[PDB]
Protein backbone atom coordinates (compact mmCIF):
# COMPACT_ATOMS: atom_id res chain seq x y z
CA UNK A 1 0.00 0.00 0.00
CA UNK A 2 3.32 1.95 0.38
CA UNK A 3 3.56 1.98 -3.57
CA UNK A 4 -0.28 3.25 -3.82
CA UNK A 5 -0.19 6.07 -1.50
CA UNK A 6 3.12 7.54 -2.83
CA UNK A 7 1.22 7.67 -6.09
CA UNK A 8 -2.29 9.22 -5.09
CA UNK A 9 -0.31 11.64 -2.71
CA UNK A 10 1.07 13.39 -5.88
CA UNK A 11 -2.12 13.12 -7.76
CA UNK A 12 -3.53 14.74 -5.05
CA UNK A 13 -0.67 17.66 -4.33
CA UNK A 14 -1.46 19.34 -7.89
CA UNK A 15 -5.13 19.77 -7.71
CA UNK A 16 -4.48 20.87 -3.88
CA UNK A 17 -1.71 23.47 -5.46
CA UNK A 18 -3.73 24.24 -8.30
CA UNK A 19 -7.63 23.83 -7.52
CA UNK A 20 -10.00 23.51 -10.41
CA UNK A 21 -13.25 26.42 -10.30
CA UNK A 22 -16.07 27.76 -11.89
CA UNK A 23 -16.54 24.56 -13.87
CA UNK A 24 -20.47 25.05 -14.14
CA UNK A 25 -23.51 28.01 -13.85
CA UNK A 26 -26.87 27.83 -12.18
CA UNK A 27 -28.71 27.83 -15.07
CA UNK A 28 -27.46 24.55 -16.57
CA UNK A 29 -29.20 22.12 -14.25
CA UNK A 30 -32.96 22.01 -13.51
CA UNK A 31 -33.58 22.04 -9.67
CA UNK A 32 -35.90 19.26 -8.59
CA UNK A 33 -36.15 18.26 -4.79
CA UNK A 34 -34.44 18.55 -1.48
CA UNK A 35 -32.57 15.43 -0.40
CA UNK A 36 -31.05 16.75 2.46
CA UNK A 37 -30.05 19.47 5.05
CA UNK A 38 -27.23 20.67 7.72
CA UNK A 39 -26.41 23.56 9.95
CA UNK A 40 -24.57 25.23 6.76
CA UNK A 41 -26.64 23.90 3.90
CA UNK A 42 -28.96 22.17 2.08
CA UNK A 43 -28.47 19.17 -0.78
CA UNK A 44 -30.78 19.43 -3.75
CA UNK A 45 -31.71 16.46 -6.35
CA UNK A 46 -30.81 18.24 -10.00
CA UNK A 47 -30.50 17.53 -13.65
CA UNK A 48 -28.11 18.59 -15.74
CA UNK A 49 -30.28 20.11 -19.27
CA UNK A 50 -27.22 19.07 -21.37
CA UNK A 51 -26.15 15.45 -20.33
CA UNK A 52 -29.20 14.55 -18.77
CA UNK A 53 -27.58 13.05 -15.54
CA UNK A 54 -28.87 13.72 -12.13
CA UNK A 55 -26.82 15.55 -9.48
CA UNK A 56 -26.70 16.71 -5.77
CA UNK A 57 -26.22 20.10 -5.43
CA UNK A 58 -25.23 21.97 -2.12
CA UNK A 59 -26.07 25.23 -1.76
CA UNK A 60 -24.28 27.74 0.57
CA UNK A 61 -25.90 31.05 1.46
CA UNK A 62 -22.99 32.96 1.72
CA UNK A 63 -24.18 35.84 4.27
CA UNK A 64 -24.77 32.53 6.55
CA UNK A 65 -21.70 31.11 5.83
CA UNK A 66 -20.48 34.49 7.41
CA UNK A 67 -22.66 34.79 10.01
CA UNK A 68 -22.12 31.44 11.41
CA UNK A 69 -17.92 31.87 11.20
CA UNK A 70 -17.75 29.43 8.29
CA UNK A 71 -16.07 31.14 5.63
CA UNK A 72 -12.35 28.87 6.47
CA UNK A 73 -14.32 25.60 6.52
CA UNK A 74 -16.08 26.14 3.24
CA UNK A 75 -12.87 26.89 1.34
CA UNK A 76 -11.54 23.67 3.26
CA UNK A 77 -14.27 22.17 2.14
CA UNK A 78 -14.07 22.69 -1.62
CA UNK A 79 -10.55 22.66 -1.85
CA UNK A 80 -10.14 19.00 -0.56
CA UNK A 81 -13.18 17.56 -2.45
CA UNK A 82 -11.98 18.17 -5.83
CA UNK A 83 -8.55 16.78 -4.86
CA UNK A 84 -9.07 13.54 -3.69
CA UNK A 85 -10.15 10.77 -5.18
CA UNK A 86 -11.36 7.55 -3.05
CA UNK A 87 -13.82 4.63 -4.18
CA UNK A 88 -15.63 5.33 -0.59
CA UNK A 89 -15.26 9.81 -1.33
CA UNK A 90 -18.40 11.17 -3.33
CA UNK A 91 -17.32 12.89 -6.45
CA UNK A 92 -17.37 16.80 -6.96
CA UNK A 93 -18.58 16.94 -10.61
CA UNK A 94 -18.96 20.54 -10.67
CA UNK A 95 -18.00 23.53 -8.39
CA UNK A 96 -19.38 27.28 -8.89
CA UNK A 97 -20.55 30.60 -7.06
CA UNK A 98 -23.31 33.80 -7.89
CA UNK A 99 -23.56 36.85 -6.24
CA UNK A 100 -25.89 34.78 -2.99
CA UNK A 101 -24.76 31.26 -2.88
CA UNK A 102 -21.75 28.84 -3.59
CA UNK A 103 -22.58 25.43 -4.98
CA UNK A 104 -20.57 22.13 -4.92
CA UNK A 105 -22.15 19.38 -7.80
CA UNK A 106 -22.29 15.94 -6.31
CA UNK A 107 -22.21 12.43 -8.13
CA UNK A 108 -26.24 12.00 -7.08
CA UNK A 109 -25.74 8.83 -4.62
CA UNK A 110 -29.40 7.29 -4.55
CA UNK A 111 -29.54 4.75 -2.08
CA UNK A 112 -30.04 7.15 0.69
CA UNK A 113 -27.98 8.13 4.34
CA UNK A 114 -27.00 4.90 6.26
CA UNK A 115 -28.53 7.02 8.95
CA UNK A 116 -32.30 6.22 7.56
CA UNK A 117 -31.77 2.46 7.04
CA UNK A 118 -30.00 2.16 10.60
CA UNK A 119 -32.61 3.65 12.20
CA UNK A 120 -35.67 1.80 10.57
CA UNK A 121 -34.00 -2.15 10.55
CA UNK A 122 -33.08 -1.21 14.16
CA UNK A 123 -29.20 -2.01 14.04
CA UNK A 124 -26.98 -4.13 11.85
CA UNK A 125 -25.19 -7.48 12.38
CA UNK A 126 -21.55 -7.30 12.97
CA UNK A 127 -20.62 -8.74 9.61
CA UNK A 128 -23.44 -5.99 8.39
CA UNK A 129 -21.31 -3.42 10.34
CA UNK A 130 -18.28 -5.28 9.38
CA UNK A 131 -18.61 -4.39 5.99
CA UNK A 132 -19.04 -0.83 6.11
CA UNK A 133 -16.57 -0.23 9.05
CA UNK A 134 -13.83 -2.11 6.65
CA UNK A 135 -14.65 0.81 4.05
CA UNK A 136 -14.41 3.63 6.75
CA UNK A 137 -10.77 2.23 7.47
CA UNK A 138 -9.46 2.17 4.35
CA UNK A 139 -11.01 6.32 3.30
CA UNK A 140 -9.51 6.93 6.85
CA UNK A 141 -6.34 5.71 5.91
CA UNK A 142 -5.98 7.34 2.47
CA UNK A 143 -6.82 10.68 3.50
CA UNK A 144 -4.66 10.72 6.66
CA UNK A 145 -1.78 10.04 4.53
CA UNK A 146 -2.48 13.54 2.46
CA UNK A 147 -2.08 15.38 6.25
CA UNK A 148 -6.25 14.99 6.13
CA UNK A 149 -8.20 15.00 9.07
CA UNK A 150 -12.12 14.22 8.35
CA UNK A 151 -13.95 15.56 11.81
CA UNK A 152 -17.60 14.61 11.27
CA UNK A 153 -17.84 10.79 10.62
CA UNK A 154 -21.90 9.65 11.56
CA UNK A 155 -24.16 7.86 9.76
CA UNK A 156 -26.18 11.18 8.87
CA UNK A 157 -22.72 11.84 6.05
CA UNK A 158 -22.54 8.06 4.83
CA UNK A 159 -24.78 7.09 1.66
CA UNK A 160 -25.34 3.74 -0.03
CA UNK A 161 -24.44 3.42 -3.54
CA UNK A 162 -26.21 1.03 -6.05
CA UNK A 163 -23.75 -1.76 -5.35
CA UNK A 164 -24.20 -1.41 -2.20
CA UNK A 165 -21.31 0.42 -0.89
CA UNK A 166 -20.60 4.06 1.18
CA UNK A 167 -19.79 6.81 -0.31
CA UNK A 168 -18.95 9.72 2.32
CA UNK A 169 -20.43 12.95 1.77
CA UNK A 170 -19.70 17.05 3.67
CA UNK A 171 -16.09 18.21 4.35
CA UNK A 172 -17.02 20.97 5.99
CA UNK A 173 -15.28 19.85 9.20
CA UNK A 174 -12.26 18.69 6.53
CA UNK A 175 -8.74 20.51 7.12
CA UNK A 176 -5.20 19.62 6.24
CA UNK A 177 -3.45 20.24 9.20
CA UNK A 178 -0.10 18.70 10.12
CA UNK A 179 0.24 18.25 13.77
CA UNK A 180 -2.66 19.40 15.96
CA UNK A 181 -5.89 21.99 15.51
CA UNK A 182 -7.95 23.51 17.88
CA UNK A 183 -11.13 23.90 16.53
CA UNK A 184 -14.57 22.57 18.44
CA UNK A 185 -16.38 21.34 15.80
CA UNK A 186 -17.98 18.20 14.43
CA UNK A 187 -21.17 16.36 16.09
CA UNK A 188 -21.93 15.96 19.94
CA UNK A 189 -21.97 12.13 20.24
CA UNK A 190 -18.94 12.29 17.99
CA UNK A 191 -16.47 13.98 19.43
CA UNK A 192 -13.36 12.28 20.99
CA UNK A 193 -12.37 13.50 24.52
CA UNK A 194 -9.45 15.62 23.66
CA UNK A 195 -11.89 17.76 21.36
CA UNK A 196 -14.10 18.07 24.44
CA UNK A 197 -11.31 19.52 26.83
CA UNK A 198 -9.71 22.10 24.28
CA UNK A 199 -6.42 20.87 24.80
CA UNK A 200 -5.56 20.66 20.87
CA UNK A 201 -6.18 17.60 18.49
CA UNK A 202 -5.16 15.86 15.74
CA UNK A 203 -5.87 13.01 13.40
CA UNK A 204 -6.86 10.33 16.12
CA UNK A 205 -10.11 12.11 16.65
CA UNK A 206 -10.94 9.71 13.94
CA UNK A 207 -10.40 6.96 14.97
CA UNK A 208 -11.92 7.55 17.87
CA UNK A 209 -15.04 8.90 15.74
CA UNK A 210 -14.62 5.72 13.91
CA UNK A 211 -15.36 3.80 17.43
CA UNK A 212 -18.64 5.51 17.78
CA UNK A 213 -19.72 4.92 14.10
CA UNK A 214 -19.12 1.12 14.49
CA UNK A 215 -20.70 1.15 18.13
CA UNK A 216 -23.99 2.43 16.86
CA UNK A 217 -24.45 0.61 13.86
CA UNK A 218 -23.71 -2.43 16.15
CA UNK A 219 -25.89 -1.35 18.71
CA UNK A 220 -28.73 0.83 17.33
CA UNK A 221 -28.01 3.34 19.36
CA UNK A 222 -24.72 5.59 20.35
CA UNK A 223 -22.41 4.94 23.27
CA UNK A 224 -23.04 8.54 24.76
CA UNK A 225 -26.44 9.31 24.39
CA UNK A 226 -28.20 12.18 26.67
CA UNK A 227 -31.16 15.43 25.71
CA UNK A 228 -28.34 17.76 25.72
CA UNK A 229 -24.95 18.37 24.11
CA UNK A 230 -23.61 18.95 27.09
CA UNK A 231 -25.15 16.17 29.23
CA UNK A 232 -23.50 14.21 26.29
CA UNK A 233 -19.97 15.97 26.63
CA UNK A 234 -20.06 14.60 30.51
CA UNK A 235 -20.44 10.93 29.49
CA UNK A 236 -17.66 11.57 26.71
CA UNK A 237 -15.31 12.98 29.93
CA UNK A 238 -16.56 9.82 32.46
CA UNK A 239 -15.83 7.43 29.44
CA UNK A 240 -17.09 4.73 30.86
CA UNK A 241 -18.88 2.42 28.05
CA UNK A 242 -21.53 0.02 28.63
CA UNK A 243 -22.01 -2.50 25.48
CA UNK A 244 -25.31 -4.47 24.69
CA UNK A 245 -25.65 -8.08 25.65
CA UNK A 246 -25.40 -9.41 21.85
CA UNK A 247 -21.38 -7.56 21.20
CA UNK A 248 -19.13 -10.17 20.25
CA UNK A 249 -16.09 -10.86 22.55
CA UNK A 250 -13.96 -9.38 19.68
CA UNK A 251 -16.06 -6.56 18.91
CA UNK A 252 -15.94 -5.23 22.71
CA UNK A 253 -12.03 -5.43 22.46
CA UNK A 254 -12.07 -4.04 18.85
CA UNK A 255 -13.99 -0.81 20.73
CA UNK A 256 -12.28 -0.66 23.72
CA UNK A 257 -9.40 0.27 21.79
CA UNK A 258 -11.42 2.80 19.80
CA UNK A 259 -13.05 4.09 22.56
CA UNK A 260 -9.67 4.70 24.42
CA UNK A 261 -9.20 8.13 26.33
CA UNK A 262 -5.52 7.38 26.42
CA UNK A 263 -3.54 8.61 23.06
CA UNK A 264 -0.99 6.32 24.06
CA UNK A 265 -3.14 3.38 23.40
CA UNK A 266 -5.87 4.37 21.05
CA UNK A 267 -5.58 2.48 18.04
CA UNK A 268 -4.73 3.77 14.70
CA UNK A 269 -2.71 6.35 16.12
CA UNK A 270 0.11 3.95 17.99
CA UNK A 271 3.15 2.90 15.91
CA UNK A 272 1.74 0.30 13.64
CA UNK A 273 -0.49 2.68 12.83
CA UNK A 274 -3.94 1.19 10.87
CA UNK A 275 -2.25 -2.27 11.16
CA UNK A 276 -3.02 -2.21 14.72
CA UNK A 277 -7.10 -2.18 13.69
CA UNK A 278 -6.75 -4.19 10.29
CA UNK A 279 -5.46 -6.88 11.79
CA UNK A 280 -7.55 -7.08 14.87
CA UNK A 281 -9.57 -10.64 15.17
CA UNK A 282 -13.03 -8.23 14.59
CA UNK A 283 -11.85 -8.06 10.99
CA UNK A 284 -10.33 -11.76 10.31
CA UNK A 285 -12.81 -12.67 7.81
CA UNK A 286 -11.68 -9.25 5.99
CA UNK A 287 -10.41 -9.12 2.67
CA UNK A 288 -9.33 -5.88 2.80
CA UNK A 289 -8.35 -5.88 -1.93
CA UNK A 290 -11.58 -7.08 -2.36
CA UNK A 291 -12.95 -4.52 -0.13
CA UNK A 292 -11.15 -2.10 -1.70
CA UNK A 293 -11.78 -3.66 -5.39
CA UNK A 294 -15.73 -3.79 -4.42
CA UNK A 295 -15.69 -7.09 -5.33
CA UNK A 296 -17.19 -8.48 -1.97
CA UNK A 297 -21.15 -9.11 -1.75
CA UNK A 298 -22.64 -6.51 -0.13
CA UNK A 299 -25.04 -7.29 2.47
CA UNK A 300 -27.70 -4.50 1.32
CA UNK A 301 -28.20 -3.28 -1.72
CA UNK A 302 -30.87 -0.29 -2.10
CA UNK A 303 -34.11 -0.70 -4.37
CA UNK A 304 -33.86 1.89 -7.21
CA UNK A 305 -36.61 2.78 -9.56
CA UNK A 306 -34.77 4.23 -12.22
CA UNK A 307 -32.32 7.93 -12.41
CA UNK A 308 -34.28 10.95 -10.58
CA UNK A 309 -35.78 8.47 -7.76
CA UNK A 310 -35.48 9.75 -4.44
CA UNK A 311 -38.01 7.34 -2.24
CA UNK A 312 -34.21 6.45 -0.48
CA UNK A 313 -35.08 10.02 1.40
CA UNK A 314 -37.19 11.86 3.67
CA UNK A 315 -38.93 14.73 2.55
CA UNK A 316 -37.93 18.45 3.25
CA UNK A 317 -39.93 21.59 3.32
CA UNK A 318 -38.68 23.18 0.13
CA UNK A 319 -36.92 26.68 0.20
CA UNK A 320 -37.05 29.05 -2.31
CA UNK A 321 -32.77 29.37 -3.24
CA UNK A 322 -32.84 33.40 -2.89
CA UNK A 323 -31.00 35.67 -5.72
CA UNK A 324 -29.83 39.47 -5.46
CA UNK A 325 -28.31 41.87 -7.78
CA UNK A 326 -25.73 42.63 -5.95
CA UNK A 327 -22.66 40.29 -5.18
CA UNK A 328 -22.50 39.32 -1.48
CA UNK A 329 -18.97 38.64 0.27
CA UNK A 330 -17.14 38.45 -3.16
CA UNK A 331 -13.77 39.32 -1.91
CA UNK A 332 -14.17 36.74 0.93
CA UNK A 333 -14.80 33.65 -1.52
CA UNK A 334 -12.61 34.58 -3.82
CA UNK A 335 -10.71 31.17 -4.28
CA UNK A 336 -14.19 29.16 -4.55
CA UNK B 1 -33.39 -0.82 28.78
CA UNK B 2 -31.02 1.28 26.88
CA UNK B 3 -32.85 1.00 23.70
CA UNK B 4 -36.38 2.27 25.49
CA UNK B 5 -34.32 5.28 27.03
CA UNK B 6 -32.61 6.34 23.69
CA UNK B 7 -35.71 6.11 21.80
CA UNK B 8 -37.46 8.25 23.99
CA UNK B 9 -34.84 11.08 23.69
CA UNK B 10 -35.10 13.51 22.25
CA UNK B 11 -31.68 12.82 19.78
CA UNK B 12 -33.50 9.89 17.48
CA UNK B 13 -33.45 12.07 14.37
CA UNK B 14 -30.79 13.49 12.08
CA UNK B 15 -27.99 15.76 14.20
CA UNK B 16 -26.57 18.44 12.67
CA UNK B 17 -22.89 19.76 13.07
CA UNK B 18 -22.30 22.03 16.16
CA UNK B 19 -22.60 25.34 14.82
CA UNK B 20 -21.78 28.63 17.65
N1 LIG C 1 -23.97 13.11 -3.11
C1 LIG C 1 -25.15 13.08 -2.44
N2 LIG C 1 -26.21 12.35 -2.91
C2 LIG C 1 -27.39 12.30 -2.26
N3 LIG C 1 -27.61 12.97 -1.10
C3 LIG C 1 -26.63 13.73 -0.52
C4 LIG C 1 -25.31 13.83 -1.17
N4 LIG C 1 -24.54 14.63 -0.40
C5 LIG C 1 -25.30 15.02 0.65
N5 LIG C 1 -26.55 14.49 0.58
C6 LIG C 1 -27.69 14.67 1.54
O1 LIG C 1 -27.58 15.97 2.15
C7 LIG C 1 -27.46 15.81 3.59
C8 LIG C 1 -26.69 16.93 4.28
O2 LIG C 1 -26.04 17.78 3.36
P1 LIG C 1 -24.63 18.48 3.77
O3 LIG C 1 -23.73 17.40 4.28
O4 LIG C 1 -24.18 19.28 2.59
O5 LIG C 1 -25.07 19.51 4.98
P2 LIG C 1 -24.17 20.33 6.09
O6 LIG C 1 -24.82 21.67 6.31
O7 LIG C 1 -22.76 20.28 5.60
O8 LIG C 1 -24.30 19.37 7.46
P3 LIG C 1 -23.74 19.60 9.01
O9 LIG C 1 -24.94 19.70 9.93
O10 LIG C 1 -22.87 18.41 9.36
O11 LIG C 1 -23.00 20.89 9.08
C9 LIG C 1 -26.89 14.42 3.76
O12 LIG C 1 -27.03 13.95 5.10
C10 LIG C 1 -27.68 13.69 2.69
O13 LIG C 1 -29.02 13.42 3.14
MG1 LIG D 1 -24.10 16.68 6.65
Amino acid sequence: VKEFLAKAKEDFLKKWETPSQNTAQLDQFDRIKTLGTGSFGRVMLVKHKESGNHYAMKILDKQKVVKLKQIEHTLNEKRILQAVNFPFLVKLEFSFKDNSNLYMVMEYVAGGEMFSHLRRIGRFSEPHARFYAAQIVLTFEYLHSLDLIYRDLKPENLLIDQQGYIQVTDFGFAKRVKGRTWTLCGTPEYLAPEIILSKGYNKAVDWWALGVLIYEMAAGYPPFFADQPIQIYEKIVSGKVRFPSHFSSDLKDLLRNLLQVDLTKRFGNLKNGVNDIKNHKWFATTDWIAIYQRKVEAPFIPKFKGPGDTSNFDDYEEEEIRVSINEKCGKEFTEF
Amino acid sequence: TTYADFIASGRTGRRNAIHD
